[PDB]
RNA sequence: GCGAUAACGAACGAGACCUUAACCUACUAAAUAGUGCUGCUAGCAUUUGCUGGUAUAGUCACUUCUUAGAGGGACUAUCGAUUUCAAGUCGAUGGAAGUUUGAGGCAAUAACAGGUCUGUGAUGCCCUUAGACGUUCUGGGCCGCACGCGCGCUACACUGACGGAGCCAGCGAGUAUAAGCCUUGGCCGAGAGGUCUGGGAAAUCUUGUGAAACUCCGUCGUGCUGGGGAUAGAGCAUUGUAAUUGUUGCUCUUCAACGAGGAAUUCCUAGUAAGCGCAAGUCAUCAGCUUGCGUUGAUUACGUCCCUGCCCUUUGUACACACCG
């Protein structure tokens, strides 16, 4: 049947199992502390989250 | 084999050692290796035996530097 | 090197102009006085002002100096 | 101590199955055979109850006999099967610590069975390429 | 008499110190004993990421830090008082929790 | 409490806390004599708080140290510095300030580290290079 | 004034305790001490192969003696070295677990170590005396 | 630009 | 759900970032200046500062109630678990977000770039700012992009005081 | 270095501290040249530091592929440089530096 | 900055600033830190001592050590000399601190047709949009190997390999109806690893992360040899739906180049280089990679414009796409 084949491959334990919260890209994600933001999106949102540059 | 040292001890090694080792200011291991053409572990066992003997007395001990002086 | 910038120098000049009798020739007493006189917002800047003021005072004793 | 040998200068340069020099400890001497390493040589000398401090020439007929027996009959002298090259065989499923030239013969047998079925590992062996999936773009110009 | 524990964390030092002094004042209008405050070592959440949104240029990195400060105070007091002692201190930026 | 002082001593990150209370000449390292800790060479650095001044300053005092951190050489240096500080503080609050002045003169005439702790720290590692100052190799074309 | 394990160099202490415990002959030396290897990150068996287990047992027993409530994992990490990983860089790897377990269990049956509360093995009341008396002989020399 | 993605041929 | 303190604080920051993104994308044409959530025993207090407070609370408060429902059934909190309010900005010319939104709105209407830039600068100075700067970048009047700067007053660039002022 | 001091004392009759001090003060070349190179006269501290540097080098490259251990090579180098004889790696370099440097004047 | 002055008064940058490292036995408090005392104990010795153990009730004391907030502390302080006596500079004494105290974050105006449309539900235009250049499924490729180049790791041995013994840091990270996190203890197997329990949402447990270099005592003994660990066969596991093109881990065997590197060229001034590991990111599995951290810890300057460049003035110019003219 159609619905049995669609999206059947298991998307856990991989790059395709995770995505950015903001833009849903699979590349360069930051998973530390459950951030789940790709590194560019985190560079944009760090001030909002509470991450600041000191040294 | 450029070095070509002694591997086992015979009567003449015994005689040479006991005619020449008292006449050395210093022996460590390589002293005997150099001016006896003897091998390393053989030099070591010979030095220990003669250190129980009254021909060489240790000056200081180390697991990689034997130091012996004249019997006097 | 340690060359004093314009902020500390002008601060010291105005301290000497406006409170000369109070200022002394001692760096510690000058520290406690410059804490009371001016409202520097940093310990380091306060110290630099007070010390350069002490140096200026120790120069002024040997005759007037042009600028104050 | 030291042995004061005379009339028995051990310089027997021909030895067990391979022209092993008799001026070195027996442990690393058995390694000279094609099929024995330092680990296996040490274990075989331990089971042969031969002290690991005398050169190979010091050894005599009974010791050589025992060394041969261990080397060709490992599943008789309390040698664990996990210690032997050429474990459970692709013929009878048995353990065979293969020694000299029959070792290369078994190697050719493996090559022949791979090439006969036309397997990728056998094909890369036939060409002469690395079979363990290593990159050969750059680090193969030797 | 119970073993009520108050533990509170924040990212801002000054607000946390003000609210801790506030709970001290609130327990000081009564006479609740004050074993703390005790100061846990601060947590520094460090993220090092590449500045460039691509892969070109000199290799430069940003070191973002989030700082977390935790404090504990042990209050021995009847279970009624600590409820108000805590729920009247809702100063923003400080998350406070109560455990026996 | 009868007669006790508490001093520390530091090096790279190695920290030694001393416990010099009144005793019988007992000088120990974590519960072992000064005559051995781990090494065989650097024992004389911790012998220095003794040989410079003589053993008689320790007649009635017993010293304990809880060195923790750093490495072997760092611990040895921290221990001997802490021993010197503890002896000086004992002479300060119990024995004699003139005595401690003579002792610290001996130390400072031998080694300023005995009283003045070394204030050196590993400079942080910077991106773009393996070390604090070392850099990744540059490849022009 | 007596003497204990802390007053002696480690080398000779473990030497004497190992040789003595070998002299007794009651320690259950495993039947595999000739085949097996000390560590997965090791390349050769112990050279003094007929009595190495007694050396290891003496060292382990002293290691509990100086501490309290240690386990098999801690000793495995203590006796693990630096693997020679080939072209790749070095790394710490844990030692053999079966060897250490059998060693501590044999030390149990000789009554030298006891099963401590909530994990680990302390030293037995009689083991303290055994080690202390065996240490007192070396220091008399 | 990715060799200008072309037309594609059909076998079915 | 047991989040750690590290994870709790990080998730709180991400929640604030998402909520600000949402209010920017929903209250764009009301001079949205910012939001601040007050964590309390039951009702986290949400305040949204906008230039046009009547843009929200449109027709008896429709807007805020439907935004409240939006947030509660997106983030799955108690319907009585939050509270949303709105306070007018005390000085719009002192708000960078308000000035930027007004500038954007003027550009879409069709007003020329120079006049809108100077309008923003003079509004900021009339508010009481010690300095103000507007930079407009892109294809300005032509197919070749350029950046046009407008400055009035004073402006610091390096050091901590930028983060403060 | 402690095995050194020991081995020199077993061989020498003087104090090995004196042996090394004399070797170092006699292993510092006096004429060396800077750019042809205009030969100039070397400073004290520099003569000292090349003395120690050459002694350690000579020992190090004698100990490469040699059964004679590192402290033993050091001892022989120190003995040969202590006597002033051209049998030490430093003393032969002390020959070459002046031998070249004189031509450079 | 002192000063000079057709200027005068300003502004940004620099400096200040902020973060961090170093000092405080001087405030404030630690049952998630420690030191003691006092109980209940053990081995030695019996002098009441030396080593330890346990008691979050002993309804014990305290804050040197550790933690963190409030502050203090250097300002070149004092002194000796040179300088337009001016801004400074060199030495000493004091000191934790005397290069801007060390280390960083931040960082002007003007620009580049520098990179990114492959971070983006950031985008104009062009293209395509149902046999789709949307999306999804199976399988393969990005790893393919006469060959050239860059960043690296391991090495070429005795200042060394091993084998036992000593077992010394610091920065961090961690989950619960998982699809499972750090994992301690107990028990099996040589090991990889397996299993039964326990602790930890964490200064509480993992963890003192007993790291590795390093120290000692032994075997080897100058040689491609016990140096070096490629390539290759057999076997045991682990992750994963799937290990063949070996994922990785472990055992036996095979034992290749390489004996210090040409013309060239990179990095570096003190707790720095070099050595050595460790943690975190990528992560189902996989670190020879980066980002940090500590352990051991140097030789040589502390100058110069020869080379490569940079800044300021004068000067020439037929250059301005600016001498790659
Ligand atoms: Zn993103």
């Amino acid at each position: 049947a159609h619905e049995n084949v669609w999206f059947s491959h298991p998307r856990n334990f991989g790059k395709g199992s995770r995505q950015c919260r903001h833009c849903s890209s699979h590349s360069g994600l930051i998973r530390k502390y459950g951030l789940d933001l790709c590194r560019q999106c985190f560079r944009e949102k760090a001030a909002d989250i509470g991450f600041n540059k000191y040294r | 084999d450029k070095a070509q040292h002694i591997v086992i001890l015979d009567q003449e090694k015994y005689d040479r050692i006991l005619k020449d080792v008292p006449t050395y200011k210093y022996v460590s291991v390589s002293v005997l290796v150099d001016r006896l053409k003897i091998g390393g572990s053989l030099a070591r066992v010979a030095l220990r035996q003669l250190e129980e003997d009254g021909i060489i007395t240790p000056v200081l001990k180390h697991s990689k530097q034997a130091i012996y002086t004249r019997a006097q | 090197g340690r060359v004093r910038t314009k902020t500390v120098k002008r601060a010291s000049k105005v301290l000497i102009e406006r409170f000369y009798p109070k200022l002394t020739l001692d760096f510690e007493t000058n520290k406690r006085l410059t804490s009371e006189i001016a409202v520097i917002q940093s310990k380091r800047l306060r110290n630099k002002i007070a010390g350069y003021t002490t140096h200026l005072m120790k120069r002024i004793q040997k005759g007037p100096v042009r600028g104050i | 101590l030291v042995v004061q040998e005379q009339g028995s200068f051990q310089h027997i340069l021909r030895l067990l199955n391979t022209n092993i020099d008799g001026r070195i400890k027996i442990m690393y001497a058995l390694t000279k055979i094609r099929g024995v390493g330092r680990r296996y040589a040490n274990l075989v000398c331990k089971k042969a109850d031969v002290e690991l401090t005398k050169r190979a020439g010091e050894l005599t007929q009974e010791e050589l006999e025992r060394i041969v027996t261990i080397m060709q009959n490992p599943t008789n002298y309390k040698i664990p099967a996990w210690f032997l090259n050429r474990q459970k065989d692709q013929v009878d499923g048995k353990d065979y610590h293969v020694l000299a030239n029959n070792l290369e013969s078994k190697l050719r047998d493996d090559l022949e069975r791979l090439k006969k079925i036309r397997s990728h590992r056998g094909i890369r062996h036939f060409w002469g390429l690395k079979v363990r999936g290593q990159h050969t773009k750059t680090t193969s110009r030797g | 008499i119970h073993k009520i524990r108050i533990t509170l964390t924040s990212t801002k030092v000054k607000q946390l110190e003000n609210v801790s002094a506030n709970i001290i004042r609130n327990a000081a209008q009564y006479n609740i004993v004050k074993k703390g405050p005790v100061r846990m070592p601060t947590k520094v959440l460090k993220i090092t990421t590449r500045k460039t949104p691509n892969g070109e240029g000199s290799k430069t990195w940003d070191a973002y830090e989030m700082r977390i400060h935790k404090r504990v105070i042990d209050l021995q007091a009847p279970a009624s008082t600590v409820k108000r002692i805590t729920q009247i201190t809702i100063e923003p930026g400080v998350d406070v929790e109560v455990t026996i | 409490s009868t007669q006790s002082v508490q001093t520390f001593g530091k090096k790279k990150t190695a920290t030694a806390v001393a416990h010099v209370k009144a005793g019988k000449g007992l000088i120990k390292i974590n519960g072992s004599p000064i005559t051995l800790v781990q090494p065989e060479i650097l024992r004389f650095k911790v012998y220095e708080p003794l040989t410079l001044v003589g053993l008689d300053k320790f007649q009635g005092i017993d010293i304990r140290v809880k060195v923790t951190g750093g490495g072997h050489v760092s611990q040895v240096y921290a221990i001997r510095q802490a021993i010197a500080k503890g002896l000086v503080a004992y002479h300060q609050k119990y024995v004699d300030e003139a005595s401690k002045n003579e002792l610290k003169k001996i130390f400072a005439s031998y080694d300023k580290t005995l009283l003045v702790a070394d204030s050196r720290r590993m400079e942080p590692k910077k991106f773009g290079g393996r070390g604090a100052r070392a850099r990744f190799q540059k490849s022009y074309r | 004034p007596g003497v204990s394990v802390r007053d002696v160099p480690a080398q000779d202490f473990i030497n004497a305790y190992a040789q003595f415990l070998q002299r007794q002959g009651k320690l259950e030396v495993p039947g595999y001490v000739d085949i097996v290897k000390t560590s997965a990150g090791n390349d050769l068996p112990p050279q003094e192969a007929e009595t190495w287990f007694y050396k290891r047992a003496a060292s382990i027993a002293r290691h509990i003696y100086l501490r309290k409530q240690v386990g098999v994992g801690a000793l495995n990490k203590l006796y693990g070295g630096a693997k020679n990983r080939g072209f790749r860089p070095h790394k710490h790897v844990d030692a053999s677990g079966s060897i250490n377990r059998k060693c501590v269990q044999a030390l149990q049956k000789i009554g030298v170590l006891e099963i401590s509360p909530k994990g680990g093995r302390r030293i037995s009341e009689n083991g303290q005396r055994d080690l202390d008396r065996i240490a007192a002989q070396t220091l008399e020399e | 630009g990715g060799k200008k993605r072309k037309k594609k041929v059909y076998t079915t | 759900a047991i989040l750690s303190k590290k994870k709790k604080l990080v998730a709180d920051g991400v929640f604030y970032a998402e909520l600000n993104e949402f209010f920017t994308r929903e209250l764009a044409e009301q001079g949205y200046a910012g939001v601040e959530v007050r964590k309390t025993p039951s009702k986290l207090e949400v305040i949204v500062k906008a230039s046009n407070t009547q843009g929200v609370l449109g027709e008896q408060g429709r807007r805020i109630h439907e935004l409240t429902s939006l947030i509660v059934k997106r983030f799955k909190l108690s319907p009585e678990g939050i509270a949303i309010y709105a306070e007018r900005v005390e000085e719009r010319g002192l708000s960078a977000a308000v000035q930027a939104e007004a500038l954007k709105a003027k550009l879409l209407s069709g007003l020329p770039i120079r006049r809108a830039a100077y309008g923003v600068l003079r509004f900021a100075m009339g508010a009481g700012a010690k300095g103000v700067e507007v930079v407009i970048s892109g294809k300005l009047r032509a197919a070749r992009a350029k950046s046009q700067k407008y400055a009035d007053g004073f402006m610091i660039h390096s050091g901590q005081p930028t983060r403060d002022f | 270095v402690k095995h050194a001091l020991e081995i020199i004392h077993v061989l020498t009759e003087q104090n090995p501290i004196q042996v090394v001090v004399d070797a170092i003060v006699n292993s510092g070349a006096r004429e060396d040249s800077t750019r042809r190179r205009q030969a100039v006269d070397v400073s004290p501290l520099r003569r000292v530091n090349q003395a120690i540097a050459l002694l350690t080098i000579g020992a190090r490259e004698a100990s490469f592929r040699n059964i004679k251990t590192i402290a033993e090579c050091l001892a022989e180098e120190l003995i040969n440089a202590a006597k002033g004889s051209s049998t030490s790696y430093a003393i032969k370099k002390k020959d070459e530096l002046e031998r070249v440097a004189k031509s450079n004047r």
